[PDB]
């Protein structure tokens, strides 16, 4: 379930444990789930109101997200949350590729002329 | 090919005494040419060893000068014409390669010397294909390399 995105089952299993409460570990998973869920939603999506993210996992209307938003981004606006991802300024460059490419071709020349 | 010479006296031959009074194994290093021997070589004239004087100022001002260029290194050789040259050469390997198949089956037969002499009238794809490949790899390796080298030297 963790390997794929299926998480609604994880909380369903969180309430069904074979040995005992096992809460000494489920608390550990909380760190490995919420951090992942926030990261996924961090992509270049549009505004998401504080109504889906609030009542989604287990809680109705807590203050955790307020802290959650504070340590993450999600700039606060007119009930407007943004998640912008460009990854476009960095790409589209060959000067750095130029040095890598120059080494590459020289190796072709190196291993084409000199005797090994 | 110089072979500087000098005359021998007719009196010596009349006397019969051999000239040049060899006192070192230095002059008998070059075998006289049979064409020269036919004429008056060692009969009417004797050759003198010829060597040369060379110094770095002379050499460095000739060897490092004859075939050189100033800025041709960073020239991309008519990028439009470069790929056209590739197309013509590669297209020749399409037919050349096909003849390679027909040149492998009939080979490895008896009397390879007969096979060796059988390649004296018709193009051999074994060598022709390699020749084209050699030029193809160097032309692009140089042509491609200048592309990245220029992209950093100029802005």
């Amino acid at each position: 379930y963790l390997m794929e995105g299926s998480y609604n089952k994880v909380f369903l299993a969180k309430g069904n444990i074979p040995a005992e409460s096992y809460t000494f570990f489920i608390d550990i998973l909380l760190d490995t789930i919420r951090d992942e869920i926030a990261g996924c939603i961090e992509k270049a999506y549009e505004k998401i109101l504080f109504t889906e993210a609030t009542r989604i996992l287990f809680f109705n209307t807590p203050k955790k997200m307020t802290d959650y938003a504070k340590k993450r981004g999600w700039v606060l606006g007119p009930n407007n949350y943004y998640s912008f991802a460009s990854q476009q300024q960095k790409p589209e460059d060959t000067t750095i590729p130029s040095t890598e490419l120059a080494k590459q071709v020289i190796e072709y020349a190196r291993q084409l002329e000199m005797i090994v | 090919v110089i072979d500087a010479f000098r005359l021998i006296n007719a009196n010596m031959m009349v006397l019969g005494h051999e000239p040049r009074q060899t006192t070192s194994n230095l002059g008998h290093l070059n075998k006289p040419s049979i064409q020269a021997l036919i004429h008056g070589l060692n009969r009417h004239y004797y050759s003198i060893t010829i060597n040369y004087r060379k110094n770095e100022l002379e050499q460095k001002m000739l060897l490092n000068l004859h075939k050189k260029s100033w800025m041709e290194g960073l020239t991309l050789q008519d990028y439009s014409e470069h790929c056209k040259h590739n197309e013509s050469v590669v297209k020749e390997m399409l037919e050349l390669a096909k003849n390679y198949n027909k040149a492998v089956e009939e080979e490895d037969k008896m009397t390879p010397e007969q096979l060796a002499i059988k390649n004296v009238g018709k193009q051999d794809p074994k060598r022709h294909l390699e020749e084209h490949v050699d030029v193809l790899m160097t032309s692009n390796i140089v042509q491609c390399l200048a592309a990245m080298l220029d992209t950093v030297v100029f802005k």
